């Protein structure tokens, strides 16, 4: 009845096996006999290097497979035959029960239906381009279509290095892309010159699809190709406002991630295109939706947009781009994330914690759903900082404070929201650790300390530094005497895989390292500093940017003093 | 047909784009009082027109929220005889009771092949995601009775269930739950509550507990919905596969709690590890949806109409902190405009602005010592003297702009000679400033790009003789403002201040020809909720302005704070 393809989480899906708090991830073994593609082998480490992934088939109640179905298009080289009857005589399929099928492309030339050629059953498929019409509201997961270049980790950083007034360019609307003769979903890209302008909606298009396309050419295309070959497509891009990202053969394309890089506001006209993690993010805040057949008026339509809309919807562009889109292991950890708030509906993320900084992947609901147990959502409520912090010493001396001290811990070999990590070779007065308090309170995010270092990219070694000596600006803040959140106790024990922080206990330091580099990751911006054992911190800083796949400390040479 | 959509059956050549991004609703001529007081909350709206081909949408005159007596063949009949059906392309449809004696359906059971209906009770199955909406149930005790608006805190009880009809599988359980646990749990049976030996008020023994539960007894959505958020209580809804009232944009997750219907018997453990503070922000919120979509017809009404018109204009579309935020927090949100953690590098520079009125002998002072500096891109100068003129072929680029009148806001106009973002204003009485600590105020800016980083240093303080507040500057122990001279701050802060200023402040300080810096720190204080970054009848003027800054807020937006940024 309900089992078909109108399936949702309370009719196929298995809650008892994830009725244990242990959500979990198995990823099948490979056959090592079947071609596979760059992309998912991409996404099986990006599975495999998260900390839901576990290799006891039992323990875990969610599947993926390891098969490539990424690329269901018979006309494509990575297309796997004999898939259906592959799929079928695995033993823990289990009609695909608690199955997550990953896919980007499918359907054939004549009509690019959602032909994943073998029987789903009641698996969810995190399928690229969805349309609204085929889509299950809270069961399937619609996710960014990538290219096979996409970074596996880390990131490009964005493109809008300035945030200028007014949130305007050289043009207005903008698009660069092949028009398509004959097919399926061409008619709004070839029903762009009615609107083509001068050097405010500058669209231009292509011809040149395939090698048949000279017989079906019109008087048109002569005069599109050489103007066509006037501007760059990177740059066009760079001197845009609103980027326009069409339906061409599919509903999704590679532009809707451009045009996120490139910070213009993209202005999508695939109609019933289920946007990437629609269930989770709010695109009106991102990007302007209009509809393909008012396709005549868009011009007006957008320049009807006010400058302060159109600031929100860049910077909300930026955002979203370097949050959930920025490298496939981020779409992976969202699609798992996305899973894992629908099993516990009281442990899970509201909607504004996906559509505010730093995002849902280091927002843990399993610490608290409560946002004023976060040190990211006090400007958003009307709270304030809490007054009051737990102190915490670990202990391998004075320990004289009482203002602002609710308690102290020690700990030999938690209530308050603000955690003060002391070192017992560090002495530091009660007057001291007051304006330390005082100086998060203003910025509860970051991390407040008096001992900083910083990092340098050594070109002769190819290698990350470390110094600490002298130095004229900083990155990083010791945790031997600083303030942060408790929630980056629990973000630095239940985020960062087992990996880091057992190599971490064996090298007997580290520690705090990986700390400001979880919280630079999180925060995006540097600390705060107020006022043989040598090598192995190099390789620590190594590993931990290898692991997250770019350097997030970040320079700072400000000194907040009192006053 | 559920395969429909806003892209697919919706028409959209009817209703295009207007200088009013609001959508326009025709409602045909042709019972209940409640379909009556929808219709009336409508026509007296925004969205209300005349001259049907230039509206969008259509709602009939056919009662159609009640079920029990709705004749779903007649219904059907005076839809297709409507005259203006198109195949319901357009049309808008009022449902609350979507359940049938042989089966309950969670829907409207007349034909409707692409009509749109805003049903109380949806299930996942029979809700169309982008296209209906889920509008509340309305209980005529929320107007009957006016519960008095009792605050958050403790109460006599935690979990309650006043219900009526329950099935027997329910009540067991609770009852398990009230003999395990006991003075917490309340099971009432039956406007009047029967406990045993013991006799409740329905509309006010809700206030006495901490959370309400709503379950599942018919069409999938019960009024009594409504009468828990506006006692104050958090419902707990036990109804698996509903979909809860304007989930759409309403988060329903800082209101409610959802445990499914298979851990019933987890319910009181899921309950125990919820903190008071979230109970509180929960209780809020179930008051404010009440007061503001649950109250009235006309809010629900409303509320549907606004979705649409978000739906088909989504580039006007509300923002989600308007739709779900009390007035009080509404007023202590900040929703800083310039809220991306970006750091702009050292290519581009400020664009210093020299306000004068006199003084040209300091003012080449302040040019030689400022161009000294480096990152600086352009030394505006501004001219406000209609009378003298600036000294030409006397004086890296440099523009001198003639103001049209003299106003001491002209140093704040977002010019577009200006290229960079980090905007240097500084007047001609500073000149014991040198290059490197105006190249440090630069990198301190870098960043802080969304607030004031400027010198001066000058705070304010309350007095409890006059009960006003006063301009203080003799002693340093806190800072809480940081005057226009010398201040690095976002040229995005020129534009609030030449155009987004509440009241008449920018009247007011080009009639008093004082206080700029004042109203430029409240404003930047307010927009950004952040605090200012100090790089180490004249006070009666300044207290006055800063009364009167305070008054036309309704608050204080300045914060103070105890940290100065110097070089490392
Ligand atoms: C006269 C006539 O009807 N001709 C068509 C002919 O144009 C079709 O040929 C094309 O096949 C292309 C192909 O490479 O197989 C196909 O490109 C697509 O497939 C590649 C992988 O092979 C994907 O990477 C591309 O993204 C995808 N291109 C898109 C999205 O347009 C192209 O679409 C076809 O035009 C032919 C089928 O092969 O059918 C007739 O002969
Ligand atoms: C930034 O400025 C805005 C206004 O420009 C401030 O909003 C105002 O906030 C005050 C309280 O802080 C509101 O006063 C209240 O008015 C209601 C009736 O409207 C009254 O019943 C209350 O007792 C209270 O006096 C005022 O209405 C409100 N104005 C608007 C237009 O929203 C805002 O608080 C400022 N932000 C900061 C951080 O200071
Ligand atoms: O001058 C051009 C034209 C296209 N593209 C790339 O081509 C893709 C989209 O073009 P196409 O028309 O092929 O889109 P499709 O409809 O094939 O998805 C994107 O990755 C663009 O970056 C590009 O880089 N430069
Ligand atoms: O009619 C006038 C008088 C003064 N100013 C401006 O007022 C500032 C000087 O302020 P003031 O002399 O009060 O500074 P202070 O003496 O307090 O340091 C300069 O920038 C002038 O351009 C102005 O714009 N119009
Ligand atoms: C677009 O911006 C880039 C900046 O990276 C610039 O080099 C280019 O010249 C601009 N385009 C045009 C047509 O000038």
């Amino acid at each position: 009845i309900y089992k078909g393809k109108k399936c949702r989480m309370e009719s196929c899906f298995d809650f008892t096996l994830c009725k244990k708090n242990g959500f979990k991830v198995y990823v099948y073994p490979q056959q090592k006999g079947e071609k596979i593609a760059e992309s998912y082998q991409n996404i099986l480490a990006a599975i495999e290097g998260s900390r839901f992934y576990t290799s006891d088939p039992s323990q875990a109640c969610l599947f993926v497979l390891s098969l490539d179905t990424l690329d269901r298009d018979q006309l494509s080289p990575q297309y796997v035959h004999n898939l259906r009857s592959k799929v079928q005589s695995l033993h823990l399929w289990n009609n695909g029960r608690n199955h997550l099928i990953f896919n980007l492309y499918s359907g054939t030339w004549p009509d690019y239906t959602e032909d994943v050629g073998f029987d789903i059953g009641q698996a969810m498929l995190a399928k690229a381009s969805i349309s609204t019409e085929n889509f299950r509201p809270n069961f399937d997961v619609s996710i960014p279509l990538f290219s096979k270049d996409h970074p596996r980790t880390g990131g490009e950083r964005g493109f809008l290095k300035f945030n200028t007034i007014p949130p305007l360019r050289k043009y207005m609307l903008v698009f660069k892309g092949k028009r398509y003769l004959t097919g399926i979903g061409s008619d709004t890209r070839n029903a762009l010159y009615h609107v083509h302008n001068g050097e405010d909606v500058v669209l231009l298009t292509t011809c040149k699809h395939g090698k048949d396309w000279q017989k079906h050419k019109d008087s048109r295309c002569d005069r599109d190709n050489t103007e066509y070959e006037k501007y760059d497509y990177r740059e066009m891009l760079h001197n845009a406002t609103f980027c326009l990202v069409p339906r061409g053969r599919r509903l999704g394309s590679f532009r809707f991630l451009e045009a996120l890089q490139a910070a213009c506001v993209p202005v999508m006209l695939s109609n019933g295109w289920e946007l990437p993690f629609s269930e989770v993010i709010n695109w009106n805040q991102a990007a302007v939706i209009g509809d393909e057949r008012l396709l005549l008026q868009i011009p007006s339509t957008i320049r009807s947009i006010h400058q302060d809309k159109i600031l929100a919807l860049r910077q909300q562009t930026q955002f979203l781009w370097e949050a959930y889109f920025s490298s496939v292991e981020k779409i992976v950890l969202t699609t798992l994330e996305i899973i894992q708030d629908r099993i516990f509906k009281h442990i899970s993320r509201n909607s504004l914690i996906w559509n505010k900084h730093p995002g849902g992947l280091f927002v843990l609901p399993q610490y608290s759903s409560y946002l004023g147990d976060f040190p990211y959502y006090y400007a958003n409520l009307g709270l304030k900082p809490p007054s009051k912090f737990t102190a915490v010493i670990h202990a391998v001396v004075a320990a004289a404070k009482s203002q602002y001290c609710a308690q102290i811990i020690v700990l030999w070999n938690i209530i308050t929201d603000a955690v003060l990590s002391l070192d017992e070779d560090t002495v530091l007065s009660t007057t001291e650790v007051d304006f330390a308090f005082t100086v998060w309170q203003s910025f509860p995010e970051r991390i407040v300390g008096y001992p900083a270092r910083s990092h340098f990219w050594d070109n002769s070694k190819e290698r990350w530094g470390y110094t600490s000596k002298w130095t004229n600006d900083y990155s990083m803040v010791l945790t031997g005497a600083a303030i942060y959140h408790k929630y980056y106790h629990y973000l630095y024990s239940h985020y960062l895989p087992a990996s880091l922080k057992n190599m971490v206990d064996q090298l007997a330091n580290c520690e705090d390292i990986l700390m400001n580099f979880l919280v630079s990751a999180v925060t995006k911006l540097p600390p705060i500093k107020v006022t043989d054992h040598f090598a192995q911190r190099q390789s620590c800083m190594n590993t931990f940017a290898s692991w997250f796949g770019y350097m997030p400390l970040i320079h700072s040479q400000m000194r907040l003093d009192p006053v | 047909d559920l395969s429909c959509r806003m892209h697919t059956c919706f028409d959209v050549y009817r209703c295009g784009f207007n200088p009013k991004n609001k959508i326009k609703v025709y409602i045909y001529a042709l019972i209940s009082r409640e379909y009556n007081e929808l219709l009336m909350a409508i026509s007296d709206s925004d969205y209300y027109t005349d001259d049907i081909n230039r509206a969008c949408l259509f709602v009939p005159s056919i009662d159609v929220l009640n079920q029990n007596t709705l004749r779903i063949k007649e219904t059907a009949q005076a839809m297709a005889q409507l005259s203006r059906w198109d195949r319901g392309t357009n049309h808008l449809l009022f449902n609350m009771l979507p359940g049938g004696p042989p089966d309950y359906n969670t829907a409207l059971d007349v034909p409707r092949d692409r009509a749109l209906l805003a049903g109380g009770g949806f299930s996942t199955w029979t809700y169309r995601q982008g296209y209906d909406v889920s509008i509340p149930v309305y209980s005529p005790l929320s107007a009957e009775v006016d519960l008095p608006e009792k605050g958050p805190g403790p109460r006599q009880y935690f979990l309650l269930s006043s219900q009526v009809g329950l099935h027997p599988e329910y009540r067991e359980d609770l009852e398990a739950l009230q003999v395990k646990h006991g003075e917490s749990v309340l099971v009432l049976d039956k406007r009047k509550r029967c406990h045993k030996h013991q006799v409740f008020d329905y509309p006010q023994v809700l206030q006495e507990a901490t959370f309400c539960v709503v379950l599942r007894g018919a069409r999938l959505g019960q009024a009594v919905l409504s009468d828990v958020l506006q006692a104050g209580c958090v419902p707990v809804v036990i109804a698996d596969s509903y979909i809860l009232p304007f989930s759409e944009v309403l988060d329903w997750k800082r209101a409610s709690v959802v445990v499914p219907e298979e851990k019933m018997s987890d319910v009181y453990s899921i309950l125990q590890s919820i903190p008071q503070r979230q109970i509180e922000e929960m209780q809020r919120q179930a008051r404010w949806f009440w007061e503001a979509y649950f109250q009235s017809i006309k809010a629900i009404a409303l509320a549907t109409l606004q979705i649409i018109n978000d739906r088909i204009y989504p580039y006007a579309a509300i923002s989600y902190e308007e739709w779900n935020d009390p007035p009080a927090v509404k007023w202590g949100s900040v929703s800083n405009p310039l809220f991306l953690p970006l750091i702009p590098p050292q290519s581009q520079g400020f664009t210093a602005i020299v306000l004068t009125y006199d003084r040209v002998e300091s003012l080449f002072r302040v040019i030689t010592e400022v161009s000294k500096v480096p990152s600086l891109s352009k030394l505006l100068v501004v001219w406000n003297n209609q009378n003298k003129n600036p000294p030409e072929d006397s004086l890296v680029p440099l523009k001198v702009v003639r103001t049209a009148e003299n106003k001491l806001s002209n140093r704040f106009f977002p010019y577009d000679e200006i290229e960079t973002e980090a905007v240097l204003a500084i007047d001609d009485d500073i000149i014991m400033l040198t290059s490197d600590e105006l190249q440090f105020g630069y990198e301190v800016w870098r960043e802080f790009p969304d607030r004031l980083v400027g010198y001066p240093g000058r705070l304010h303080l309350w007095d409890h003789e006059m009960n006003k507040w006063k301009y203080e500057s003799e002693w340093t122990n806190e800072v809480s403002m940081v005057l226009t001279g010398a201040a690095f701050y976002h040229k995005y802060f020129n534009y609030l201040y030449t155009y987004k200023m509440p009241g008449d402040i920018k009247n007011w300080v080009d009639a008093h020809m004082n206080c700029e810096d004042i109203a430029m720190n409240f404003l930047v204080a307010n927009v950004t909720g952040k605090a200012v970054i100090k790089v180490t009848t004249h006070m009666v003027e300044r207290s006055e302005c800063i009364n009167k800054f305070a008054s036309v807020f309704g608050t204080m937006p300045l914060k103070v704070v105890e940290h100065r940024a110097d070089p490392v």
